[PDB]
RNA sequence: ACUCUGGUUUCUCUUCAGAUCGCAUAAAUCUUUCGCCUUUUACUAAAGAUUUCCGUGGAGAGGAACAACUCUGAGUC
RNA sequence: AAGGUAAGUAU
């Protein structure tokens, strides 16, 4: 039921009557706490920082070295949705719902023609040349 | 031995370079400067006892994490059923590859630790416990068998191996007896202790995600995004706050557009804006190009003896199928637009020479079907 | 002597006022505030242009006409567009889209231009196989570029000396070429085996890969 | 690209998948903008019409609705539940985890049988079912 | 022979790495090939590029501890 | 490490 609110004070888990999917054991989880693990948090933040600069900085260099060999995906299109506003309101609102150069050819139909006639001329020559009726 | 321990060492002189160019944060000196914890002096044999009993308390928790009591580890950091466990039971209790090799850590850790002790309790002389560090550092393998909780693993104990057959070699070289008394158990602790040095990064991770609360994509994501893309660049151009129905029906567009590519039939759509045509064509450009890339790659991937799937191979075939239409398709138009290839009387001596041919042969032209045949 | 003879024969002048407008993603408020800026305001590039540099307009995605093979034969005023078109370039790679403006000033005696039909797109480089369609006879580019260049550009009436076509894929792909004596104009195939081909025989058909013209 | 209903709420998704009758109510946890999730989206897509009649799905973001990635452990990409009938199907595939499939399907085709066998077997009330497809084995060479 | 010259042990803190950071040597991920191949844990074994990880140096800063003993060069000596 | 939890039924 898409669209609808959640009401408030009954826990999902609970109130649906599921049961635990246990899959596996250490593959889950399963104030003064919160206190330690702000320090330990900012323990591993202290050791982290060791060489955050640097690799910070290299892979920036990386990525805008990427960036000038392919850009992101709409960035091929920039100017076409810079000039997409410009279509009018009554364009896209009727939009339907449902789903100089000669005749090359005549090069082709001339050569073709000649090599017939060629053709046709050499069978002069062919004595044994027949035919069917 | 001798060669496979001179490999290694070759192979550790090969990659040497340090980038690291750090900041010198002691974070050891800052968990010393923590409250949470604090300083003193003890032995060094307490400490082990220490480290082995918080061992013990560490595999303890993340064993009856679930309050599951069908594995029990003992005191010798040996896991062991309490009773014939069911398959469903023996599901719910595991653990990963990476606990087996904190276990077995541990075990080694807790053992050395337990020979100190109970050589600093009286028992065996200190000559044998030179000789069973010796050993252990060198048997380690055959001790824990690190095999299956790491593979490579295989290659430290396998070189300690080496390491000792040379030790043990001179050891026993000349009036000493060629029994088992050798104790150099140094050079295979410091290879013991790289290894953990190495190791201890993943153990470290995963024990902090215990610790915490949180414990073939590449053209599909390439054709998710064109497609998410656009569909993100219409909704901007074409206003949601007043128009909705009608956006979704323009996907519709979008993949008829895409056939109207693929199939290679013309596609004229005079009630869609001018704009959005040329977005829908550079849409489909981009696509196209994209699609026959990958398409004659994975066709490459297969002919040069690459694995690949059943529906993968079938894409593939169709995506070929595809191209080479196409690629028919202008090759025809272009030998009408161009005309035939064969040069003005260049046929024509062909024709000559095939009809001396056949009147030098003097055979009788086959004529059409008669009404008369043999069979 | 600076100025090479090599370089001052193809020298040319382009006084591109670029402008480096804002870009797309800013809004209409941004758009003013860089205006006052002066951020779009056109600035004269004065750029030597060797030589000319024509792009061709975009491949058929879909073929309407003949579904076998569309051709978008593009005018020869196309290249003659680059004393507006090209003024009204708004176009750059770059996240900020900038308005190149070009405006080619000093139109050297030798006119050298490049169809550039390849180009790389996001996974390979293709070639647009749109036809020439380019005459041989008297151009007013000059003088559109600059109407009072043309009393200095007198003999504004240039023929394509030599064009060079490309010929089969952009992988394995070769090249076949036609020139014209100067005076004689015998406009004769440089192919040593079609040493004699005055008639174009379709010769703009073909994606020319340079074209080299002179004013006379 | 993505056009599936989505649980905005948590509790939603539980009366979503309480109110079915006769319906594999197929719930895809996960992300949208993971890529291999971006794929069996569009997968998931591509079966809705088709099969609209007896299977629908319903997406639905982990972190919109976390309470949930607990009650199944849901901490893996691409995880899809048929939770139909108001019971967790025991879907055997040859796999450890029988009741979760946390992975893109390669074909269209072969999802649609899944969801049918699916289907057929909720309906004939029983709660565990096989694959005719076992996928031990990726088929890699 | 005369005047100024002025510490080294340490504890931490913040930076930069040149220098075989280290006269030792691990591990993780990604990438290309090789044995691949039965799905991931994985591998085999090399290359390529990162990262963590044990450590270290330079430089600077702040307290404690020998701060009063000067070391020492300069001061035509 | 694994790729080896039958489901159902009320307690
Ligand atoms: O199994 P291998 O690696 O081939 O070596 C073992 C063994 O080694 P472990 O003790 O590591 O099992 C002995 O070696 P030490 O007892 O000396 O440590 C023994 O050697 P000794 O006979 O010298 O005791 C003997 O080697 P060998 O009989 O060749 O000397 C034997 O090797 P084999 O299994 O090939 O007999």
């Amino acid at each position: 039921f898409l669209g609808m609110p959640a009401p408030l004070g009954y826990v999902p888990g609970l109130g649906r009557g599921a049961t635990g999917f246990t899959t596996r054991s250490d593959i889950g989880p399963a104030k003064d706490d919160e206190e330690a693990d702000a320090i330990y948090a900012a323990l591993d933040k202290r050791m982290d920082e060791r060489r955050k600069e640097r690799r910070e900085q290299r892979e920036k260099e990386e990525i805008e070295k990427y960036r000038m060999e392919r850009p992101k995906i709409q960035q091929q299109f920039s100017d076409l949705k810079r000039k997409l506003a410009e279509v009018t309101e009554e364009e896209w609102l009727s939009i339907p719902e449902v789903g100089g150069e000669l005749d090359m050819r005549k090069i082709g139909q001339a050569r073709n023609t000649l090599m017939d006639m060629r053709l046709s001329q050499v069978s002069d020559s062919v004595s044994g040349q027949t035919v069917v009726d | 031995s001798y060669q496979k321990l001179l490999k290694y060492y070759v192979l550790n002189a090969l990659k040497h370079r340090p980038p690291k160019a750090q900041k010198k944060r002691y974070l050891f000196r800052s968990f010393k400067a923590t409250k949470f914890f604090q300083s003193t002096k003890l032995d060094w044999v307490e400490v082990g006892l220490q480290v082995c009993r918080q061992g013990y308390n560490m595999l303890n928790l993340l064993i009856h994490r679930k309050n599951l009591n069908y594995l029990h580890l003992d005191y010798n950091f040996n896991l062991k059923p309490v009773k014939t466990l069911t398959t469903k039971e023996r599901k719910k209790s595991r653990f990963g590859n990476a606990f087996h090799l904190c276990r077995e850590v541990l075990r080694l850790t807790k053992l050395v630790v337990d020979s100190h002790v109970q050589y600093r309790l009286g028992n065996v002389d200190a000559f044998q416990l030179a000789d069973g560090l010796q050993y252990i550092f060198a048997h380690v393998g055959q001790l824990t068998g690190m095999y299956r909780y790491k593979y490579k693993l295989m290659r430290q104990i396998r070189m300690c191996k080496d390491l000792k057959h040379l030790i043990y070699y001179r050891f026993n070289t000349g009036p000493v007896g060629k029994g088992p008394g050798c104790g150099f158990w140094a050079a295979g602790w410091r290879v013991w202790l790289f290894f953990m040095r190495g190791i201890t990064p993943l153990l470290e991770r995963w024990l902090g995600n215990l610790l915490a609360r949180q414990f073939q994509r590449v053209e599909s994501h390439f054709d998710l995004e064109l497609r998410a893309a656009v569909m993100h660049d219409i909704l901007d151009m074409m206003p949601e706050g007043i128009k909705q129905n009608k956006a979704r029906t323009i996907l519709q567009h979008l993949s008829e557009a895409w056939r109207c590519w693929k199939a290679n039939i013309p596609w004229k759509v005079p009630g869609l804006p001018t704009p959005i045509e040329n977005m829908i064509l550079r849409y489909v450009k981009a696509k196209a190009d994209w699609w026959t890339n990958t398409a004659h790659y994975n066709r490459e991937r297969i002919r040069r003896g690459a694995t690949v799937d059943k529906t993968v191979c079938k894409k593939n075939l169709g995506r070929l199928t595809r191209l080479y239409l196409k690629a028919e398709q202008e090759r025809q138009h272009n030998y009408l637009k161009d005309g035939p290839y064969i040069t003005a009387e260049e046929a024509v001596a062909v024709y000559t020479t095939t009809v001396h041919w056949l009147e030098s042969r003097r055979f009788s032209p086959i004529p059409f079907p008669p009404l008369s045949y043999k069979h | 002597k600076k100025k090479t003879i090599v370089t001052d024969v193809f020298q040319g002048s382009m006084r591109i006022f670029t402008k480096k407008l804002p870009h797309p993603d800013l809004p209409a408020e941004e758009k003013e505030q860089l205006l006052h800026n002066d951020e779009y305001q056109e600035t004269m590039v004065e750029s030597t242009f060797m030589y000319l540099t024509l792009d061709l307009p975009t491949a058929p995605l879909y073929k309407d006409e003949k579904e076998q093979l569309i051709i978008p034969q593009v005018p020869l005023f196309n290249i003659l567009a680059k004393f507006n078109g090209i003024t009204e370039k708004e176009y750059k790679t770059y996240k900020e889209n900038f308005l190149k403006r070009f405006q080619l000033t000093k139109l050297p005696p030798y006119l050298i231009f490049c169809i550039k039909r390849f180009t790389k797109n996001n996974f390979f480089v293709e070639k647009n196989p749109t036809i020439v369609n380019f005459p041989i006879t008297n151009v007013d580019l000059r003088e559109y570029l600059s109407e009072e260049v043309q009393a200095v550009h007198k003999n504004t009436t240039y023929d394509l000396i030599a064009n060079i076509v490309h010929d089969g894929k952009p992988s394995e792909g070769s090249y076949r070429i036609h020139v014209l004596h100067h005076g004689t104009g015998k406009w004769y195939e440089l192919q040593d085996l079609q040493v004699t081909d005055i008639l174009p025989q379709m010769i703009t058909l073909s994606e020319a890969y340079i074209q080299i013209w002179k004013r006379r | 690209s993505y056009m599936l209903p989505h649980l905005h709420n948590g509790w939603q998704v539980d009366q979503a998948i309480l109110s079915e009758e006769d319906r594999v109510v197929v719930i895809r946890f996960g992300h949208d903008w993971d890529p291999t999730c971006m794929k069996m989206d569009e997968v998931l897509y591509s079966i809705a019409e088709k099969v609209k009649n007896f299977a629908v799905i319903y997406l639905v973001d982990i972190t919109e609705v976390p309470d949930f990635n607990k009650m199944y452990e849901l901490y893996d990409p691409c995880t899809v539940m048929f939770f139909f009938r108001n019971k967790h199907i025991m879907i055997d595939l040859g796999t450890g985890n029988n009741n979760k499939i946390n992975w893109a399907m390669e074909d269209k085709q072969e999802m649609v049988d899944i969801i049918e066998t699916v289907y057929r077997g909720a309906r004939k009330g029983r709660g565990l079912v096989v694959s005719p497809k076992d996928y031990s084995t990726k088929y890699r060479y």
